[PDB]
Order: structure tokens, then C-alpha cells, then sequence
């Protein structure tokens, strides 16, 4: 999603440890301007992708339905 | 007379009476199957074998639809991935959450099909089902709220083991597949039922609990419980055995073995031998190392010699053993190497190949149209010819015709008697039997080691070679085709045949020797009051209950697990087992310990390796090393005509083969005797 | 002295032709004059056509028997009962 | 709380451990039950991930919080069925209500 | 749309389908077996006889500008004679764009180096020659650089096993630290994992 | 520029493993046969290479089974016989193959279950 | 606990017992299986 | 057969560079044992070079020759420029391994090795 | 609870135990050998047999979560009980 957020690049002009040094903490703060976005609009939902082939499911159904469990002892062997 | 299809675009030919199925795994593209065996019945119960035809509407089922010229078949297609998804949600539907505890737990094809074409969760928000245990067997422990009812059990038994005994009790999902009482499905071959069964239901009471697939280390070998070369994969399991399966030979076993060879994986842990045991100034037998044991037998044997030593082999022992104590025995000029069975060997005996064999692929029963057995119950005795045998007379419109007592056998036939006199009988042709075979061709006449173990051996194998005479002279075939037949039970027994035995024990009644060497020799054909009482016996083998409580040194060999040696089944077949695990303790392979005992004793072998004894073999006799190709001969004519010489003739007294109640399968050789399962085998059956 | 004999052939080839001869022309004679004593047949297949014997004291002899005919193998047969 | 065991040998924490650390042995129990007899790890490898308490469907096996068991030889890291189950009699106690929280989110 | 699918574009399996024609017929010598992915990225196989001709081409032709050798790696595929498989990820910024460079090699059957032109293989093709055991001419520093000094074998292979022939243990008697054959106390527990039951029908192959 | 050497390849040396363990090492060419227990054939497609097995004992303090050989679990694939033999021979091994175990065609009419003069009748439904 | 006790519950430690690094009462490991191989038990007669 | 060359074309050049390196050992050894502390005798340690030389004397191709020619250099410019030490070095001697017994009674009485 | 052999070794709760010819019973010297005291064969047996109406019943092993996944039994064999693999637990029919 990075193409949503902004956050501006630093660079530099001589190309010595001083701006290099300087070029990591500038990207120190722009994590900071983008943290503050992320936050402010994460979205409710689900984490892992509903492909029960990929992704193991939720314990609760792990237990009660059969094909879920069939899914979960194949991804685990 | 072809037939022409194009899959997915692709072509192919077929010929008629054909499956859809069968045509896409001619192509490749595998086709589900829960109801579906090719060794087997059809039916259409399970409904995943679904798929689209072209120009057709309708799905239809690749297990028994035959393929119609032009049809553009469609497997991965919309309408046939949504049948598949739909029945798999039935099917799982009430299959209970015991897939851990599952023995079938990764190996499970329902598991694999849910995985990869069925669906990713279940729309069932209600009540499952369950249903009542049944014991079956001391060996096939039954969990039946797992059948989806596919019937291979039912089939299988109905037509291989001609049990007739299980089925289904009952419509709809009360539905259950088991027997209506309390009844026991023991028998021979019970003991695929489990390999059949794609899903944790009839499990093996034994390995269940044990272990699990991935884990193991599938190595490959064979069978010695009988002479047929059952191809058989040996499971591991962080260095000890777990499991035997079967593995498919197209000719000898065919995807089924015996529950014999299945379940004495177990005697390979009980009553073991792993130290060289000497007698002691008492006589007890007391542990010491091979630096004792082989000096002494050499400082012996260094003054023994001539015809005073002798040599026996029992079952289950290897052709290389064989070999070393061959050529040792003649580095110090003595021939008295013989086996623990007989074998009447006047006239001819042991000098062609034609004979002592089966001269007809056991393949070739399935092309046969008449069988003649002569004195042997092959239902206990290598019962996978009888399984031949027994798809034979249900396909082939077959004929089959016994010698013997009235024996229990899954089929019906033509009992001629008890004497066999009725073998002059029918030379002479004044027996309606004799106007069947006259009329009909390529017949078969199939006689087992069990009776020639008999004392009026030779004259009835002479009765038998005139009866053939007779035989091919009334109706027209020839050498390309074969009628005698000799079936075998040990192993070790043709590979000794080939290296020139003494198969008997003639020599020893003979000349009372004093150095006996035996191998494997569980059989306890002698002791110590057959000979001298000055002797010196060697039991080299793998399990003591008889040769060892006499023996004045005892040393441990291997088993069929740890050795990479030859084997021979009746039709010279030469297969070689792969060194699966390696032994207990201090025991080591037989040649080595015989190469070890020459070198001390003075006599070295050129044999420092496995590969040097296979040349040795290549030597001694070609057909040994030929593995997984027979070697057709032609030359009984002339055997016949030699044994037609002798004049010897038969009893009167009738015969019988000495297993007749399922009992005496078991408990045969040590293995079987030492297992703890067949205890309760034998128990249950009575 | 002599203590054994076998014959190693090849079936349906060219250098095996004289041996088969042999073997359905007089072996009978041999096996029953002297029954006494291993003949052993063995025929393999692609295989040079030789004849294995053996003394008392183990050692062996090893002769050729390829591109031959019966009464070569008849005299061969002789000159090694010798 | 019966007192009963929870494994039952189904293997997965041996199958999906990275490490391999896992050794397991089952075999029937006299009462016909199914049970091990040998649950054995490695905790010089095992590298604390959490792969066999996701697995494990009965909650048998959980990693715990008790960071302080250093020791002073390479014989009391090879821990086994009986220091596992006393462990277990000892902290239960407090992976209960831990667990008792965090299952939902799982 | 569905959730839990990428999208399977256009431009790119087109652009990069015809730059892979342009570059085919600059040079129907040492090329062969274009090709692009299903996931929108081009591989190129080629002559070892070629290499550095494609290098310098796609580093100066200003079309391609193909400059940051992202990385050098090797494959090993032993059921062919040409068993190792060479590649080149290669990055231009300009055009924004990656491209995979391939060639066959065997042992006993040395490569052509690309120091001349991207100085950073200096140091993957001493990898390659320490682990593999594939060479490369005009390299002017060859050595192990991963291994040990003294380490003798070609590990990545497929053979060289995973623990090893020899493990190390001092040995008072000597004072050293000594290499001594592989006497582990574990095995290497081997997993059967692979499932018959085909899932991409797509990618099979007939008999 | 190129050679005329007609002599078969040996790089034994260059692989870098001792005498013991390149000599007496008897390996095995085959096709795994199926799982009897599954029914499926997308195993016994490829041609795999093992090694013969040695010593596997138990561990003394607390029995775990291990190995004096590092090749026991050196399991390798290979897509033909002839260049799976090209490989074993080039590395200098010993080899010992066996031969594909294909099945058989055969014809299920499923009417002839339901025949009136054949014994094939079955007795079930 | 006073606001939120545990389970009561039997087969628990009920004295806890602090570390056992070298104490007398330390731990060690061993098998907690059975002779996977028996053998055979010699008679105890000459014959 | 027809195949491509690496480095040479016959035995006879890839002879000349392997006696090329052979001296290069010869005059480097007393360096090593008089710079690493080592025990071991000039003589023992030409004893070794001539022995791992004469351990490929079943070769005869030129690419073989020359990959093993590649390997010594390299060995030798690691020695020589001192970064091997006396472990590096004395690891090739054996020196804590019971010589593999080849009588045939041996590896019986000790072992399963055939 | 525990029970001991000959030498004193505390037998475990699956039969493991030195023999007095063993050597691989020496790190126990000056140590102890551990070991748990409740033996799950006893405290299962020790349990209720539960009882029920209805026929078949669903068993998930205490909480409705974290216990063994909802397996139905039946329990119209009235000769004997009906367990539960994964608990152990059994229960009878009314
Ligand atoms: S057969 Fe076994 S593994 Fe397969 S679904 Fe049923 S319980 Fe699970
Ligand atoms: S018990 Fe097994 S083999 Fe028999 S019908 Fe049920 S699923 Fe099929
Ligand atoms: S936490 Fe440790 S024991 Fe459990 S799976 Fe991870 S590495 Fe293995
Ligand atoms: S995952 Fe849990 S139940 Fe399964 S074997 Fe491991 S500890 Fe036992
Ligand atoms: S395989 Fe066709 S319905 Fe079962
Ligand atoms: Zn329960």
C-alpha cells in the first residue's frame, strides 16, 4: 500500500558519512509521518487470506467443521 | 478394430469395451476414485469420477461408462470441478474429526482429494452420525463411522477370498458395512482389506498407534515366508522396522500379499540371537566373541575332513550363504551339503531347470483352460497361485481338478480321489478326466514339494511324467506351452537345486559325520541321537527353539530385513532384497562370517565382496544373477524319457498335505512361531 | 578325481547349437550309465557356451564349447571324465 | 481437568518443527487408549517459535513464560516426557488463564 | 472483483514481450529460449559464447540501460549434461524494469567473467567457484571466501549432503582443534512429504 | 581448439569425498511404486537415485537413533534412466538399477457383473 | 488472586520448589520406553 | 569426444604447470613450519605433497588436471600469504583417526563395513 | 501412584526400568530419577461414567472450546460404555 501514503526521500549532495548519517534520520522522522497515517486509518477486517488451502483457519472451526481440519493437518505436515 | 477420442483437443486410440477412465490414464491426466480398483469389481457408488462431455449435456461416471467414437472428454472443467466440490462437502459432511488419531492419517486419499479438488470449509451447521464397532479380528481393528460405504471390502472378498460373509445391513445413512453377528473374517489373505480401504476404518491392530508415513524410510525386498517372490516395501523407523506393504509385481503378487508375511514383522524382535554362544565345561551355553568362536571351529575343522563334515540348510537362507559353504566344502573335498526337505531326486533329479520349477509363468494360469493339482493345498501353501487360480476360473471359464483329500477352497471342482493309482489311471485314459483333457488344450498339471517330502516320492513323480507323456501325445501343443509344474514352499530350496544339493538327508542316514554345520535349519530334522556322541555342531541362524538347545556353538546370521541377498521363487525368478536395517549386537552377515572362518582356518576364498560373490554366482550358475528375467527350458522331454527307466512304484496308503485347518498356516517357520500376534491368531480361530 | 560337472549354455543362439545337440542326442547315455554323479544343465541367456567340472579337493576346470558341434562336445566330454 | 494427558501422537509438532528437535515414540496404553511413551526435545535447539502450540489441536504442548531454567550442563536441556508433564502440574496454574485470554484472538 | 487475487495486467506481459522480439532479432546469435512469466518478469537464455556481448549491450544501449547487476546466483539440475544454470537479476532505473539473464554451464566446462563491465560479480563468482565448483576466466582473485581455508568440496551441490563429511572437536592429547569424520549423535530425519494426487494439471508432462 | 577425447569422465577427485565413501557405496536407481494404501501415480513418474543403508543404532543416554554415514538421507531425482546412469557412473559409483514395474491394460465391462451364463456374476448390490 | 484466584484444581505442585541446577534433587535425561529387541534366554541344563 | 578445452590441450602442458606448482610446494614447506610453530619435519611434509600428488595418477584429462592445478594455487596462495594456521594445515595428517583397517578379519571383529 | 523394582528405581508410568545388570544407571548416582506421581490410567478410572438419554452424543472434552474437536459417539451397545478417544472419558445410555 505505500503507493497510498506520502513520504518524502531524502538524498544527498556529496556523498560522504555525514550525509549518509544524515539520510538515516531523516528516514527516522519520515517513518514517524508515516506510522501517524497508518494508524489514523487502519481499516477494520480480516488478517490472514480466507484460502483455507494457504493459510491455516481459526481453532473454533478447526474443531467443530472437518474439511478446515483436513486443511489444517496437511499445511502442518 | 481401434477406437478414436480427443481429449482437451488431444487424440488418442482405444480399443472397445474400454473406460473414459482407463483413456485418461492412458493420456495421463489422473481421474478421481473412491470406488475404483483396477484389481477389482465396478460400481458407482461414490460419484467423484464425474466429468463433462462435450456435445452431451449430462455428466456421466469414468468408472463404467465405455468411451463412444468422437467425444471430446472435458475433466477440468466448470460443471465436473463443482460435482467434485459438492460430493466431497456430502462425503465430509459426517466423516468424524478423527483424522489425527486416524492411522491413516498421511496417507489418506480422501484427505488428499478434500486438499486439492474439493473445498476450503463446510457449510454444515447441524448434527453428524455414528455408529456401532465391530470386532472382526484379532488383526483388523474396525472403527465404522469412517466407511463412506465404497464397497471395496465387500467385492474384494466376494470375489478373491470367496469368503461370502460381509456386506451391507441396511438403507440410507443408517446404512453399515459389516457382518450381522459377531462373526470372524480371518482367512489367509485378510490382511488387504486394510491396504484396500482408503480410509482409517480397518486399520491394522499392530502398527496402529506405532508410527506414521512421513517418517519412515520405505526401503524395498521380498518375502521368505513362502517361494512366490512377494515384491513386498519394508518401513523404518529411526533404525527398527514398523510396517510391510505390498508392492506391485504385475505377475506374482499383484498388489496382495499374505497376512503370514504382513505380520511376522514382529519375530524379527523375540527369541533373537546377537552373540556367539559356546558350550561351557558343563554344557551350558555361554557368550564369547568371534576371536573364540572361529578359532575354535578352525582348529577343528583343520583336522576334520573328508566325509565327516556335513552341511545343512533350511529355509530362509541365502543363496550367497549357500554358495560360501559350497565352495568351502569343496576346498576341503566333502560334498554332504544338503536341506532340511526332501526332494526324490532318482532318474534325473536336480539336472534341468525344466524341472523342479514351474515351467509356466504363474502368468500363464490366467491363459490356461485346465488345472490339475496334485496333493497340495496352495490356500495355505502360496496362496497368491491360488488367487491366480481363482480369478482364472471366475473369468476364463476355467477347469480345475484336485488330488487330495476333501479340502475347504473358495470354489467347486472335480475331486477324483485319494490314491495315485488314478495318476495310471488316467496314462492308461479310463477316466471321464482323461476325455476333458483329451478334448480341451493347453492344460496344466501342478504338483507341490509337500507330497514328494512323502517317501513313495519318485514313483509318483515317474506316474506323473507318463500321464504327461500320454497328455501331449492326445492333444496338440508344444514346448512353447508347458504342462508339468512343480510348486515349491521354502525359499533357499531352488537356489540349492541350482548349486547342486544333496536334497535330502539320505547322506547323513548314510555316513554319520562329526562336524554339522547347519544354517536357518529350524526344522529339527536331526539331533543328537542320530549320530555320535562325539560330535561338533554349528548353528549358524537367526532364531533358536530347536537347532540351538543342540548345539555345541551357535552364531547369529540375519534376517530377510539386513541382508542383500538372492532368493528364487518356483519359476526362476531371481530377485535381491536391499539391506533395510542393520542387525542386532554383534551379528553379521553369512558369507562374511564364512570368509572370516576360511581365513582363519586356512582355506581364503577369493570372496572379499558382495560384488566379487556375484560374479562367484555368474560362475557357478548363470540364471542367478538374470534379476526379474526367467529362463524358459525344453529339455523334460528327455527327462521323461530318462525317468521312464526306473520301475519304482507307489504306496497304497492315501495322502494328504498336513495343513488343512487355517491353524497349521501359521506357526510354520520361526518367525511365525515367535510372534506374539500369531498366538492370537490361532486362539481366536479356536 | 573327478566330483562334479555342469554345463552352462545360452538357448536360441548360434555358439549354443552343438551343445543342444549333445544334450538331445546322448546325455540319456551318460545319465544312465553313470546316475551316480551331478550333471548339472544350466542355460542362460547371452552367454558364452562353457562347461564348468570340479575335482574332489574343490579345484575346477573351465572349458569353451562355442562354435561347436556334437562330437566335439562328445570328445571334449571324454577327455575331461578322463 | 481429569487428570487426563492431552497428546494422543498426532505428530504434527515433530512434522513442523523447523529444528527437527522433536523426538516422538507412541504406542497403545492397556486401557486401549492411544498415548506415547517417549515426548522428547531439545531445548538447545528448539529456537522458541510457537509452530507446535499452533498446531497441536488440543492445546497440549504450550510454550510457557518461565524464561529462568539455566542451568549448568547439557543434560538438563534434554527434556523429556515426565520434566514436560511436571511442568505442566506446575504452571498450569497460570497458562490457563494466559490461554483462557489469548485463544480468541487466534 | 475477488479479494484474493492479484491482477493479471496487460502492459507488461506485453511491453516486456516485445522488447524480448527487439532483443531476439538484435541477436539471433547467442540467444535462444525468450521468455515471459505468468507474474510479469523476462528471462532470457543464452550461449555461455554470448555473455558478455548481452551485458554490455543491455548496460550501454540506451533502451535498455540495464545497469545494477541486482544479483548473480546458481542453480543445480543434475538430470541434464549442462546440469548448472547461471543467472543474472539485472535492474535499469530509467525504464524502471528488472530482467533475468540465463546460461547453462557444466563443471568441466568454465564460464566467461563480466568483471570489465559490472564489478560486483568479483565477488559472487568466488562464491559460485568456492560452493558449486563452476569457473570463470579472467577473474584475478579465485578463492574460498565462505568456506573454511582448508575445506575441500563444492556444498550447494545437490550431492554434498546437508551435515557434511567432517565435524571438528579439540583434542587435549594434541592441543589443537581437530576434523574428524561425521559420527552425529541425532539423524537427519527425512520427511516423505510429497502428495500424489496432481493439483496443477497444467503443468504436467505426458510419457 | 576443440579435442579428440573419446575417454569416459571421472571427477571423483574434484567432488571431494574419501575412498571409503565413494567405493563402497552401492547405489540404487529405481522408481518409487506407489503407496498401496493411496492410489496415486504422480510418484512413479521420476527415476531416483538412493544409496544403500549402514550402521543405525540407538544413542546410549536417551536412545535416539543415529548414523556414522552422512548419505543415508541423499535422495536425489532425475527425470531418465540414461541420465541418471550418466551422473552415477560420472561420479564414480557403483550402480545397481531396477527396472519400471508398469501396469497392465484391461477391460471392465461392468454388464458382464450382471452376465447369465459367466461365472463373473456377483451375488451383491 | 485475592481478586482473581485460580482453578482449584487437584494434581498440581502444591510446594513449589525453586531451582534445581545442581542440587542433589537435579534432573536428568533418560528413555521412557521399553527393550525395543528381547532375545533369547539359554536353557540352564547340559543337554 | 570433440569437447572444449580449459587452460591447455594435452597432459603434457597440464604436466609442465603441475611441476611448475610441485616446486612451488617444495620451496614454500620450511616457510610454513618455520613461520606456524608447527612439529612435523621438512621431510614428513614433503613426504605428504608427493602423496597427495600421486593419489591422482589415474587421470587423464587435461580439464580434470587443470580444475585440480586451479585448486592446488589457490591452496598454496592461502598458505603462503598466511592464512591458514597449524590446525588449517596439520587437519590433512589424520592425526586423531585409528588407520581404516583393511584386514578383511578386522572390519569383521570391529564393524559391519564389508 | 509409584511403585519400585528390586534396585529401588522408581518405575515410571509406562514400565521403563534398569535392570541391575544395566550401566546406564550411574547418572542417577548422587541424583534422583524424575518422575510424575498421578498416573492419567488412574485418575481417568477414577472418573464418573456419565449417563444420557439420548442415544449419540457430542464430546469436545470440557470447554466448549479448548478441549479435543466435537466427536459423536453411540452408545446403543448396551453390553459396555462408549469412550472417548481423545478424553477418555465414557459415557452410558438411559
Ligand atoms: S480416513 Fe482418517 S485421515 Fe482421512 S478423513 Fe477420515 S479420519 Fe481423516
Ligand atoms: S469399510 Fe472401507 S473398503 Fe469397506 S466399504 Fe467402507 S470405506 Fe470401502
Ligand atoms: S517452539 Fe520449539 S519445539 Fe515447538 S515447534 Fe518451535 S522449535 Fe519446535
Ligand atoms: S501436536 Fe500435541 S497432540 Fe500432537 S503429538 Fe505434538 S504434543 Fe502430542
Ligand atoms: S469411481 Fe466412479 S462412482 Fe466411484
Ligand atoms: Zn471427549
Amino acid at each position: 500500500v505505500y503507493d497510498q501514503v506520502e513520504f518524502d526521500v531524502p538524498i544527498g549532495s556529496r556523498g560522504d558519512c555525514y550525509d549518509r548519517y544524515l539520510c538515516r534520520v531523516e528516514e527516522m522522522r519520515q517513518s514517524l509521518r508515516i506510522i501517524e497515517q497508518c494508524l489514523n486509518k487502519m481499516p477494520p477486517g480480516e488478517i490472514k487470506v480466507d484460502d483455507a488451502k494457504v493459510s491455516p483457519p481459526k481453532r473454533a472451526e478447526m474443531k467443530t467443521s472437518m474439511e478446515s481440519l483436513i486443511h489444517h493437518f496437511k499445511l502442518y505436515t | 478394430n481401434l477406437i478414436e477420442v480427443f481429449v482437451d483437443g488431444q487424440s488418442v486410440m482405444v480399443e472397445p469395451g474400454t473406460t473414459v477412465l482407463q483413456a485418461c490414464e492412458k493420456v495421463g491426466m489422473q481421474i478421481p476414485r473412491f470406488c475404483y480398483h483396477e484389481r477389482l469389481s465396478v460400481a458407482g457408488n461414490c460419484r467423484m469420477c464425474l466429468v463433462e462431455i462435450e456435445k452431451a449435456p449430462k455428466v456421466v461416471a469414468a468408472c463404467a461408462m465405455p468411451v463412444m467414437k468422437g467425444w471430446n472428454i472435458l475433466t477440468n472443467s466448470e460443471k465436473s470441478k463443482k460435482a467434485r466440490e459438492g460430493v466431497m462437502e456430502f462425503l465430509l459432511a459426517n466423516h468424524p474429526l478423527d483424522c489425527p488419531i486416524c492411522d491413516q492419517g498421511g496417507e489418506c486419499d480422501l484427505q488428499d482429494q478434500s486438499m486439492m479438488f474439493g473445498s476450503d470449509r463446510s457449510r454444515f451447521l447441524e448434527g453428524k452420525r455414528a455408529v456401532e464397532d465391530k470386532n472382526i479380528g484379532p488383526l483388523v481393528k474396525t472403527i465404522m463411522t469412517r466407511c463412506i460405504q465404497c464397497t471395496r471390502c465387500i467385492r474384494f472378498a466376494s470375489e478373491i477370498a470367496g469368503v461370502d460373509d460381509l456386506g451391507t445391513t441396511g438403507r440410507g445413512n443408517d446404512m453399515q458395512v459389516g457382518t450381522y453377528i459377531e462373526k470372524m473374517f480371518m482367512s489367509e489373505l485378510s490382511g488387504n482389506v486394510i491396504d484396500i480401504c482408503p480410509v482409517g476404518a480397518l486399520t491394522s491392530k499392530p502398527y496402529a498407534f506405532t508410527a506414521r508415513p512421513w517418517e519412515t524410510r520405505k526401503t524395498e525386498s521380498i518375502d521368505v515366508m513362502d517361494a512366490v517372490g512377494s515384491n513386498i516395501v519394508v518401513s523404518t523407523r529411526t533404525g527398527e522396522v514398523m510396517r510391510i506393504l505390498p508392492r506391485m509385481h504385475e505377475d506374482i503378487n499383484e498388489e496382495w500379499i499374505s497376512d503370514k508375511t504382513r505380520f511376522a514383522y514382529d519375530g524379527l524382535k523375540r527369541q533373537r540371537l546377537t552373540e556367539p554362544m559356546v558350550r561351557n565345561e558343563k554344557g551350558l551355553l555361554t557368550y564369547t566373541s568371534w576371536e573364540d568362536a572361529l578359532s575354535r571351529v578352525a582348529g577343528m575343522l583343520q583336522n576334520f575332513e573328508g566325509n565327516a563334515v556335513a552341511a545343512i540348510a533350511g529355509g530362509l537362507v541365502d543363496a550367497e550363504a549357500l554358495v560360501a559353504l559350497k565352495d568351502l566344502l569343496n576346498k576341503v573335498d566333502s560334498d554332504n551339503l544338503c536341506t532340511e526337505e526332501i526332494f526324490p531326486t532318482e532318474g534325473a533329479g536336480t539336472d534341468l531347470r525344466s524341472n523342479y520349477l514351474l515351467n509356466t509363468t504363474i502368468a500363464g494360469v490366467e491363459e490356461a483352460d485346465v488345472v490339475l493339482l496334485v496333493g497340495t493345498n496352495p490356500r495355505f501353501e502360496a496362496p497368491l497361485f491360488n488367487a491366480r487360480i481363482r480369478k482364472s476360473w471366475l473369468h476364463n471359464d476355467l477347469k480345475v481338478a484336485l488330488i487330495g483329500s476333501p479340502v475347504d477352497l473358495t470354489y467347486r471342482y472335480d475331486h477324483l480321489g485319494d490314491s495315485p493309482k488314478i495318476l495310471q489311471d488316467i496314462a492308461s485314459g479310463r477316466h471321464s478326466f482323461c476325455e476333458v483333457l483329451k478334448d480341451a488344450k493347453k492344460p496344466m498339471v501342478v504338483l507341490g514339494s509337500s507330497a514328494l517330502q512323502r517317501d513313495d516320492g519318485a514313483a509318483i513323480l515317474v506316474a506323473v511324467s507318463n500321464m504327461v507323456q500320454k497328455i501331449r501325445v492326445t492333444t496338440g501343443v508344444a514346448a512353447e506351452w508347458k504342462v508339468m509344474n512343480i510348486l515349491h514352499r521354502i525359499a533357499s530350496q531352488v537356489a540349492a537345486l541350482d548349486l547342486g544339493y544333496k536334497p535330502g538327508v539320505e547322506a547323513i542316514r548314510k555316513n554319520p559325520p562329526k562336524m554339522l554345520f547347519l544354517l536357518g535349519a529350524d526344522g529339527g530334522c536331526i539331533t543328537r541321537q542320530d549320530l555320535p556322541k562325539d560330535c561338533f555342531i554349528v548353528y549358524q541362524g537367526h532364531h533358536g527353539d530347536v537347532g540351538a538347545p543342540m548345539a555345541d556353538v551357535i552364531l547369529p546370521g540375519a534376517a530377510y530385513t539386513e541382508k542383500s541377498a538372492t532368493y528364487v521363487n518356483t519359476e526362476g525368478r531371481a530377485q535381491q532384497t536391499k539391506v533395510a536395517v542393520t542387525p542386532p549386537g554383534l551379528a553379521r552377515e553369512d558369507w562374511k562370517i564364512i570368509r572370516a572362518l576360511s581365513e582363519i582356518a586356512g582355506i581364503t576364498l577369493p570372496y572379499d565382496t558382495l560384488d566379487q560373490v556375484r560374479n562367484r554366482l555368474e560362475e557357478v550358475s548363470p540364471n542367478l544373477v538374470r534379476y526379474d528375467d526367467i529362463e524358459e527350458t525344453n529339455y523334460f522331454q528327455q527327462a521323461s524319457e530318462l525317468a521312464k527307466l526306473v520301475n519304482q512304484e507307489v504306496l497304497a496308503d492315501p495322502l494328504v498335505p498336513p495343513q488343512l485347518t487355517i491353524k497349521d498356516f501359521y506357526m510354520t517357520d520361526s518367525i511365525s512361531r515367535a510372534s506374539q500376534t500369531m498366538a492370537k491368531c490361532v486362539k481366536a480361530v479356536t | 578325481g573327478l566330483r562334479e560337472i555342469r554345463v552352462h549354455l545360452c538357448q536360441r543362439s548360434p555358439g549354443s547349437q552343438g551343445v543342444r545337440d549333445f544334450i538331445v542326442q546322448r546325455y540319456v547315455e551318460l545319465k544312465k550309465a553313470h546316475p551316480n554323479l551331478p550333471i548339472l544343465i544350466r542355460e542362460c541367456s547371452e552367454v558364452q557356451p562353457k562347461l564348468w567340472a570340479r575335482y574332489a579337493f574343490g579345484q575346477e576346470k573351465t572349458v569353451s564349447l562355442n562354435n561347436l558341434s556334437a562330437d566335439e562336445v562328445t570328445r571334449a566330454m571324454q577327455n575331461v571324465l578322463s | 481437568p481429569s487428570g487426563e494427558e492431552r497428546c494422543i501422537a498426532c505428530k504434527l509438532c515433530e512434522a513442523i518443527c523447523p529444528a527437527q528437535a522433536i523426538t516422538i515414540e507412541a504406542e497403545p496404553r492397556a486401557d486401549g487408549s492411544r498415548r506415547t511413551t517417549r515426548y522428547d526435545i531439545d531445548m538447545t535447539k528448539c529456537i522458541y517459535c510457537g509452530f507446535c502450540q499452533e498446531a497441536c489441536p488440543v492445546d497440549a504442548i504450550v510454550e510457557g513464560p518461565n524464561f529462568e531454567f539455566s542451568t549448568e550442563t547439557h543434560e538438563e536441556l534434554l527434556y523429556n516426557k515426565e520434566k514436560l508433564l511436571n511442568n505442566g502440574d506446575k504452571w498450569e496454574a497460570e497458562i490457563a488463564a494466559n490461554i483462557q485470554a489469548d485463544y480468541l484472538y487466534r | 472483483k475477488r479479494p484474493t487475487v492479484r491482477p493479471r495486467s496487460d502492459v507488461t506481459h506485453k511491453q516486456l514481450s516485445a522488447f524480448g522480439e527487439y532483443v531476439a532479432e538484435i541477436l539471433p546469435k547467442y540467444v535462444q529460449q525468450v521468455q515471459v512469466s505468468c507474474l510479469d518478469e523476462l528471462e532470457i537464455c543464452i550461449h555461455p559464447d554470448g555473455v558478455i556481448p548481452t551485458l554490455t549491450f543491455l548496460r550501454d544501449h540506451t533502451n535498455a540501460q540495464f545497469k545494477s547487476l541486482a544479483d548473480l546466483t546458481a542453480v543445480d539440475v543434475p538430470t541434464r549434461q549442462n546440469r548448472f544454470e547461471i543467472v543474472y537479476n539485472l535492474l535499469s532505473l530509467r525504464f524502471n524494469s528488472r530482467i533475468r539473464v540465463k546460461t547453462y554451464a557444466d563443471e568441466l566446462t568454465p564460464i566467461d567473467s563480466i568483471v570489465s563491465v559490472h564489478i560486483a560479480a568479483n565477488w559472487y563468482e568466488r562464491e559460485v567457484w568456492d560452493m558449486f565448483g563452476v569457473f570463470f576466466f579472467n577473474h584475478p582473485d579465485l578463492r574460498r571466501i565462505l568456506t573454511d581455508y582448508g575445506f575441500e568440496g563444492h556444498p550447494f551441490r545437490k550431492d554434498f549432503p546437508l551435515t557434511g563429511y567432517v565435524e571438528l572437536r579439540y583434542d587435549d592429547e594434541v592441543k589443537r582443534v581437530v576434523a574428524e569424520p561425521v559420527e552425529l549423535a541425532q539423524e537427519f530425519r527425512k520427511f516423505d512429504l510429497n502428495s500424489p494426487w496432481e493439483a496443477f494439471p497444467a503443468y504436467r508432462q505426458p510419457p | 581448439q576443440l579435442i579428440t577425447v573419446d575417454e569416459k569422465l571421472d571427477i571423483t577427485t574434484l567432488t571431494g569425498v574419501p575412498e571409503e565413501h565413494i567405493k563402497t557405496r552401492k547405489v540404487r536407481i529405481f522408481v518409487p511404486a506407489r503407496n498401496n494404501m493411496q492410489s496415486g501415480v504422480n510418484n512413479t513418474k521420476k527415476w531416483k537415485m538412493e544409496f544403500d543403508t549402514r550402521e543405525r543404532w540407538e544413542n546410549p543416554l536417551m536412545g535416539w537413533a543415529s548414523t556414522a554415514d552422512p548419505l543415508s538421507n541423499m535422495v536425489l531425482t532425475f527425470s531418465a534412466k540414461e541420465d541418471a546412469i550418466a551422473f552415477a557412473e560420472k561420479n564414480g559409483w557403483s550402480y545397481d538399477v531396477e527396472e519400471k514395474k508398469v501396469p497392465k491394460p484391461k477391460s471392465k465391462s461392468y454388464g458382464a457383473n450382471f452376465s447369465w451364463n459367466k461365472r463373473t456374476r456377483v451375488s451383491t448390490k | 488472586p485475592t481478586t482473581n484466584p485460580p482453578t482449584a484444581r487437584k494434581f498440581i505442585w502444591t510446594n513449589h520448589k525453586f531451582n534445581v541446577s545442581a542440587t542433589p534433587e537435579q534432573y536428568v535425561p533418560y528413555s521412557t520406553t521399553r527393550k525395543k529387541i528381547h532375545e533369547w534366554v539359554p536353557p540352564s541344563t547340559p543337554y | 569426444t570433440s569437447v572444449k578445452p580449459i587452460f591447455s590441450r594435452d597432459l603434457n602442458e597440464a604436466k609442465r604447470r603441475v611441476r611448475e606448482l610441485y616446486r612451488a610446494w617444495y620451496r614454500e614447506v620450511p616457510n610454513t613450519v618455520h613461520l606456524m610453530q608447527l612439529d612435523i619435519t621438512v621431510k614428513q611434509g614433503r613426504d605428504k605433497v608427493r602423496e597427495m600428488f600421486m593419489k591422482n595418477a589415474h587421470v587423464t584429462d587435461p580439464r580434470v588436471v587443470d580444475l585440480l592445478v586451479i585448486k592446488g594455487k589457490m591452496e598454496l596462495q592461502e598458505t603462503i600469504k598466511v592464512w591458514k594456521q597449524r590446525t588449517h594445515v596439520m587437519r590433512f595428517f589424520h592425526e586423531t583417526e585409528t588407520p581404516r583397517p583393511k584386514d578383511f578379519l578386522s572390519k569383521f571383529y570391529m564393524g559391519h563395513d564389508p | 501412584g509409584v511403585q519400585v523394582s528390586p534396585s529401588g528405581e522408581k518405575i515410571t508410568h509406562t514400565g521403563q526400568v534398569y535392570d541391575e545388570k544395566d550401566y546406564r544407571r550411574v547418572r542417577f548416582v548422587d541424583r534422583q530419577k524424575e518422575v510424575n506421581e498421578n498416573f492419567a490410567i488412574d485418575l481417568i478410572a477414577q472418573q464418573p461414567v456419565n449417563e444420557v438419554e439420548h442415544r449419540i452424543i457430542a464430546c469436545d472434552g470440557g470447554g466448549g472450546a479448548l478441549g479435543h474437536p466435537k466427536v459423536y459417539i453411540n452408545l446403543d451397545k448396551e453390553t459396555k460404555t462408549g469412550t472417548c478417544g481423545y478424553c477418555g472419558l465414557q459415557f452410558k445410555q438411559h
